[PDB]
């Protein structure tokens, strides 16, 4: 059920790219889902602040 | 203009008067041919669209 | 969403000719027209409301 | 004066803005998320951040 | 300042409170195809979004939220506190009072 | 398909709001690692043709 | 000749990075050619503003 692997639970991943602008803010993120691993979406979420 | 230029705002427009604009009905917009290629695809369609 | 015009007490509407294969109901309710934004531009300068 | 429509000495060209094209209806023409902002021509912009 | 001056009188400012939307619906851009989002596998790099204007994603999930739970719960995270009203000030219901 | 609203003067202008209730599905296929291939069929009013 | 799946016509990429001095500007950008794509250079350009 459980790998016995050092592997986190949560990633963190800043923009490789963004673009702040009069009236929209835009980012790009490389979401590696590693090998012998998945990802449920409901799981990810971006975290701003300002 | 000058030492004394007053605060100043900008205008951009153009003009082009004996053309009419186009709007190829083309799956890339070039001129490939006359009888252009979604123009065939509408005949092996076989449907009516509005 | 379809225009209704002040003080307009009737709107008539249509959609030509299609197919309605696996088509469920309709589902329909009224808007303010300075109650709703425009989804098809990046910002929409009319939207004078929160 | 002079007849655009029947002589081809147009003008006026400058005041269009968009055009938006939509068969049936929900098959928005231009394409397939082709343009920067995919399906309406806009022609020109007055505000363009 | 005046002798007549004394007899301004003052009401407080109107209630106003200002916050993000319920679930931060408005945020992020949906059914906006000038301004899609983009999901693609970085090798192939053609989007898997396809998304469409006559297409109401936060509405959507404004449903979907009632039907999976109750929305009388309030949640910090999501922002998800959804809008109401006093029914008591939507319908006057006046029944005097008791002097 | 013709439609006719009757409704009370608002004295300002609003919009009918109209959803024609319809499917509106995706699949979506990983073959291999790094590939995401997505299937979109809307019906009745398909968005694609 | 031309492809039925969703793709766009013209990209546009920014900054991943910038610097500056007190004469000069220097950006790198990621220029990506997705797997089915070909891009000739006279195309591309640097569009700037200020």
């Amino acid at each position: 059920v459980t790998t016995d692997r050092s592997q986190r639970l949560t990633l963190r991943f800043v923009p490789v790219d963004r673009e702040d602008t009069t009236y929209s803010y835009k980012a790009r993120f490389t979401l590696a889902v590693g090998d012998n691993r998945v990802l449920d979406m409901a799981s990810t979420y971006f975290d701003i602040r300002g | 203009i000058g030492q004394t230029a007053v605060p100043s705002v900008t205008q951009k427009k153009f003009l082009c008067d004996r053309v009419m604009w186009r709007i190829p009905f083309s799956s890339n917009f070039m001129s490939m041919g006359a009888l252009t290629d979604l123009g065939q695809n509408m005949l092996y369609a076989n449907s009516a669209h509005a | 969403l379809y225009p209704i015009p002040a003080k307009a007490t009737n709107v008539p509407i249509s959609i030509p000719s299609r197919n309605w294969a696996a088509f469920r109901g309709w589902s329909f309710t009224r808007l303010k027209t300075k109650e709703t934004p425009s989804l098809g531009s990046g910002f929409d300068p009319y939207f004078v409301y929160s | 004066g002079s007849i655009p429509y029947l002589d081809g000495t147009f003008y006026l060209n400058h005041t269009f803005k968009k055009v938006s094209i939509m068969f049936d209806s929900s098959v928005s023409w231009p394409g397939n998320d082709r343009l920067l902002t995919p399906n309406e021509f806009e022609i020109k912009r007055s505000v363009d951040g | 300042s005046s002798e007549t001056n004394l007899t301004q009188q003052s009401m407080p400012n109107r209630p106003n409170y200002i916050g993000f939307r319920d679930n931060f619906v408005g945020l992020m851009y949906y059914n906006s195809t000038g301004n899609m989002g983009v999901l693609a596998g970085q090798a192939s790099q053609l989007n898997a979004v396809v998304d469409l204007q006559d297409r109401n994603t936060e509405l959507s999930y404004q449903l979907l939220l009632d039907s999976l739970g109750d929305r009388t719960r309030y949640f910090s995270m999501w922002n998800s506190a959804v809008d109401s009203y006093d029914p008591d000030v939507r319908i006057i219901e006046n029944h005097g009072v008791e002097d | 398909l013709d439609m006719t609203f009757e409704v009370d003067p608002m004295d300002e202008p609003t919009l009918l709001y109209l959803l024609f209730e319809v499917f509106d599905v995706v699949r979506v296929h990983q073959p291999h690692r790094g590939v995401i291939e997505a299937v979109y069929l809307r019906t009745p009013f398909s968005a694609g043709n």
